[PDB]
């Protein structure tokens, strides 16, 4: 097969043309791709979270080198781009492009399928790196999260965030408790620790945050002691002051937030770009009128209001030092 | 927004 051939049988748009041509030249991968099937594939799934329904889904449709050429030649490189980088933070997340829908549930469930087939190589990283292996499940659980996600985002089977599974499958992100941590850098190559809040597990509150905020250096120096960061570094809606407008002070948002120093410059007004992030992260917004969207929540009511008013929302960026 | 990174 060849990159064009696939590009035009998966009905991927002209762009990713540079993507697929990288593939091809990167090859398949020397430990061939193989596919957990049947009860295996419902065991690991089950493992990793995925809601029953969306993993019968997945299992059903798993998809066929013979049947689906074009998709498993993908399958192979997007595996093998994915795992030349294993524990390198230094490249960017490229998880490849979503597949056209018009595929079908092994389209859909492409980037699952990329998950299952990694899911060995970042198991044997985790051992070399003396990973203790309930923090390596509990970190690859975010699947089931992002699956569950897109159905209720969208209303059917699928999993679009394979850019950001990148950081998990290449062993670059660890969930330490409430909160995962990554190995990252600035821009001027300082190490730190990047933050991120997954959804599941509950409400953020205040001690949960806390032991996770202990755990992180302690593992990380063990683990990674060649990186040796001092600061964990955040990017979200959530660091926005604005929201103490709207939230009140038992808000686990606010009281957190202030431990935060922030770095950035205060934003433009006129600035809509965190607009997009607080409706995902609150809404799962996809392009609905904000009329229709729930407001049982203090919080769903304040992106609305604060939006109607004419005003934005606005990725605020902020460091706390590592205990 | 609505891609992410980090880039
Ligand atoms: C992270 C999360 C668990 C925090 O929840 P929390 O600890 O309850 O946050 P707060 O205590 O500040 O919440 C204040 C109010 O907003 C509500 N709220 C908080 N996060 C919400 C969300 N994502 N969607 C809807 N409502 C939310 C709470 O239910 C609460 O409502 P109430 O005042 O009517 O009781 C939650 O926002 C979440 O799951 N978000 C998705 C993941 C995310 O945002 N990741 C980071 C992206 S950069
Ligand atoms: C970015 O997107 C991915 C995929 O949607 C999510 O899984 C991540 O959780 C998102 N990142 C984000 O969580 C940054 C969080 C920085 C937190 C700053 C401290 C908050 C204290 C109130
Ligand atoms: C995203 O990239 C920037 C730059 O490399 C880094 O500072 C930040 O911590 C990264 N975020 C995560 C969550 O790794
Ligand atoms: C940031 O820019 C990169 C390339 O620089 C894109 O791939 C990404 O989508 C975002 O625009």
């Amino acid at each position: 097969m060849d990159p064009e051939t696939v590009r035009i049988a998966l009905g991927l748009e002209e762009r990713t043309a540079a993507w697929l041509t990288e593939l091809d030249e990167l090859g398949p991968p020397a430990e061939p791709v193989r596919l957990p099937r049947g009860e295996e594939a419902r065991d690991l799934l089950r493992r990793l979270e995925v809601p029953e329904l969306d993993a019968e889904e997945i299992v059903a449709a798993a998809p066929d080198p013979d049947r689906d050429p074009a998709l498993w030649w993908l399958l192979e490189r997007t595996h093998h781009a994915i795992v030349r980088h294993m524990g390198d933070h230094r490249a960017k997340p490229r998880g490849g492009p979503p597949l056209p829908y018009e595929g079908g549930a092994a389209a859909r469930y492409f980037h699952v399928y990329v998950f299952l087939a990694t899911v060995p190589a970042v198991r044997r990283f985790h051992a070399e790196r003396g990973i203790p292996d309930e923090v390596g499940w509990e970190t690859l659980t975010q699947l089931g999260e992002l699956v569950a996600i897109h159905r209720r985002k969208y209303g059917q089977g699928g999993m679009n965030m394979q850019w950001w599974t990148t950081y998990h499958l290449r062993g670059i992100l660890y969930r330490l408790g409430r909160l995962q941590f990554s190995l990252a850098t600035g821009k001027d190559g300082t190490p730190h620790l990047g933050l991120a809040v997954p959804e599941w597990g509950g409400p953020l509150l205040p001690k949960a945050y806390d032991e996770s905020l202990h755990r992180a250096r302690p593992f990380f120096d063990r683990h990674f002691p060649e990186h040796g960061a001092r600061v964990a570094w955040g990017s979200s809606w959530m660091l926005d002051p604005q929201l103490e407008e709207y939230l009140t002070e038992d808000s686990n948002i606010i009281q957190l937030a202030r431990f935060w120093t922030l770095t950035d410059s205060a934003p433009e007004p006129g600035n809509a770009d965190g607009d997009s992030s607080i409706l995902e992260f609150v809404f799962r917004y996809n392009g609905q009128p904000l009329d229709e969207l729930p407001q049982r929540s203090s919080l769903e009511r304040a992106v609305i209001a604060h939006l109607k008013a004419g005003r934005h929302w606005h990725m605020r960026t902020g460091f706390v030092k590592l205990p | 927004x609505y891609x992410x990174x980090y880039x």
